[PDB]
């Protein structure tokens, strides 16, 4: 069998939140074969529930679980922003363990972003290149639009690492040394 | 303490055949299974097998029977995975999972870290790198690098208050781009696919 | 017609505790056991009134699976006519059983270096368990005659034993598997048969 999960879904701090699972296999032995794991933005995961009546060791006490049938739910008794991470549910009762999708929790919280405009150096200009850095970062909400100045190779990301939980963004825009001594403003903007 | 870690990134080309290797310390290395995960970019988790090093006991998942070998060396307590003839589908992060005390046999109790493999043809190019009423903040610019992983730093480690390193941008041409700030010295690039170190001041 | 369950009994990820064997109702498939040969090389494959060779050549009425995990040193108590704790007190064969014991060294899947608790065994039960029976009460065993309670003491005890599996443990207190294969073949209507 194979497990579905929810791609995305979304909560508010202070409140609660359920994740389902779809697909969980049952053999001759048991039928709680079943189990959580988170995975943050860059690193590797970390198992939250398994033997969905039992809990691990050092993982917070409001992350319970409860089974219904072929399939299972876990529980986040308080939303943080620490919780803004993948999860993937596991199936491992026939000897073959099967992962989901993931599920990615977008917790809604507290909400201006900071920009700031590096020119080209000289050693650019030297190695006949030009490029025009835009630095966008302080902004939680996870959009953001990015514009250049006549109305404008550019390319930039939307997500960025949450460190602190708040998103960040860089351009860069590359022209030739020639189009950019013949004439800049990063325009930008948030809701 | 209990530890798990992994090789480095190995940026490959098909057919070359690398092998990634899993270091493991702190417990017996010949009671607990061992096995390997791997994750797609932006895509899920996905199993491949186990191996028990006491006995070459080794389980496999009906989608990697074999694409890839596993085997562990008990005598340096260290799991492997062998492939030949890499594709470049096998390009995604492999994490290392061992038992655990807590649960079943098959339960992956404790993760690792976690090694990028790489399986391209894009000239595994180095980085450039230019020094950038702001007084502020000074970076350093970096381009033309298709491996992602990729570090700064600033005074081979004296700088970390206000040093913010973004993610970078894969530009149309192939080629990632990324820059560091500090809140306010100079700036140290390692792009270790190539062993290509380079320092830089602004 | 449709394959038969093997999976699920063999390839499961953990069994039952002796005093909880589980029975799967198998019925209307085609035993192809030929998939338990190349399995694991089994401790012991002893089929009482078949041949484990011509075993896919016959078809059975119903057939059920049990599975249960007992210790290295007492497997010669799961066949017919034997006794001891395990025999006598949890699972217990009749004399006229046909089928086949399948067991096999879990120790690998079985047994954790700090304890496989989640594995029990009844040790003290104040009568022996019928051929097919099964006891999942956990109720305190009086051994002296004073009145006792739902907390043990000096002369009641707790009726259930943990089997603390480990790795270093030598052969025979090592875990085994079992899957007792209970065959009926008669008259009856068929609903299992092999491979044509």
């Amino acid at each position: 069998s194979a497990l579905t999960q929810p791609r995305s879904v979304s909560g508010s701090l202070g409140q609660s939140v359920t994740i389902s699972c779809t697909g969980i296999s049952s053999d001759v032995g048991g039928d709680n074969y079943v189990s959580w794991y988170q995975q943050h933005p860059g690193k590797a995961p970390k198992l939250m529930i398994y033997d969905v009546s039992k809990r691990p060791s050092g993982v917070p006490d409001r992350f319970s679980g409860s089974k219904s049938g072929n399939t299972a739910s876990l529980t986040i008794s308080g939303l943080q922003a620490d919780d803004e991470a993948d999860y993937y549910c596991c199936s491992y009762a026939l000897s073959r363990v099967v992962f989901g999708g993931g599920t990615m929790l977008t917790v809604l919280g507290q909400p201006a972003p900071s920009v700031t405009l590096f020119p080209p150096s000289s050693e650019e200009l030297q190695a006949n290149k030009a490029t025009l850095v835009c630095l966008i970062s302080d902004f939680y909400p996870g959009a953001v639009t990015v514009a250049w100045k006549s109305p404008v190779g550019v390319e930039t990301t939307t997500p960025s690492k949450q460190s602190n939980n708040k998103y960040a963004a860089s351009s860069y825009l590359s022209l030739t040394p020639e189009q950019w001594k013949s004439h800049y403003s990063c325009q930008v903007t948030h809701e | 303490q209990m530890q798990l870690v992994q090789s480095g990134a190995e940026v490959k080309k098909p057919g070359e055949s690398l092998k990634i290797s899993c270091k493991g310390s702190g417990y017996t290395f010949s009671y607990y299974w061992i096995g390997w995960v791997r994750q797609m970019p932006g895509k899920g988790l996905e199993w491949m097998g186990i191996i028990y090093p006491g006995d070459s006991d080794t389980r496999y998942s009906p989608s990697f029977q074999g694409q890839v070998t596993i085997s562990a060396d008990k005598s340096i307590s260290t799991a492997y995975l062998h492939w030949s003839s890499l594709k470049a589908s096998d390009t995604a992060m492999y994490y290392c999972a061992r038992q655990g005390d807590l649960g079943d046999w098959i339960l992956l109790g404790y993760w690792g870290q976690g090694t990028l493999v790489t399986v391209s043809s894009a000239s595994t190019k180095g980085p450039s790198v230019f020094p950038l009423k702001s007084t502020a903040a000074l970076g350093c610019l970096v381009k033309d690098y298709f491996p992602e992983p990729v570090t700064v730093s600033w005074n081979s480690g004296a700088l970390t208050s206000g040093v913010h390193t973004f993610p970078a941008v894969l530009q149309s041409s192939g080629l990632y781009s990324l820059s560091s700030v500090v809140t306010v010295y100079i700036c140290n690039v390692n792009h270790k696919p190539s062993n290509t170190k380079v320092d830089k001041k602004v | 017609t449709n394959l038969c369950p093997f999976h699920e009994v063999f390839n499961a990820t953990t069994f039952a505790s002796v005093y909880a064997w589980n029975r799967k109702r198998i019925s209307n498939c085609v035993a192809d056991y030929s998939v338990i040969y190349n399995f694991a090389p089994f401790f012991a494959f002893k089929c009482y009134g078949v041949s484990p060779t011509k075993l896919n050549d016959l078809c059975f009425t119903n057939v059920y699976a049990d599975s249960f995990v007992i210790r290295g040193n007492e497997v010669s108590q799961i066949a017919p006519g034997q006794t001891g704790n395990i025999a006598d007190y949890n699972y217990k064969l009749p004399d006229d059983f046909t089928g086949c014991v399948i067991a096999w060294n879990s120790n690998k899947l079985d047994s954790k270096p700090s304890g496989n608790y989640n594995y029990l065994y009844r040790l003290f039960r104040k009568s022996k368990l019928k051929p097919f029976e099964r006891d999942i009460s956990t109720e305190i065993y009086q051994a002296g005659n004073r009145p006792c309670n739902g907390v043990a003491g000096p002369n009641c005890y707790s009726p259930l034993q943990s089997y603390g599996f480990r790795p270093t443990y030598g052969v025979g207190h090592q875990p085994y598997r079992v899957v007792v294969l209970s065959f009926e073949l008669l008259h009856a209507p068929a609903t299992v048969c092999g491979p044509k």
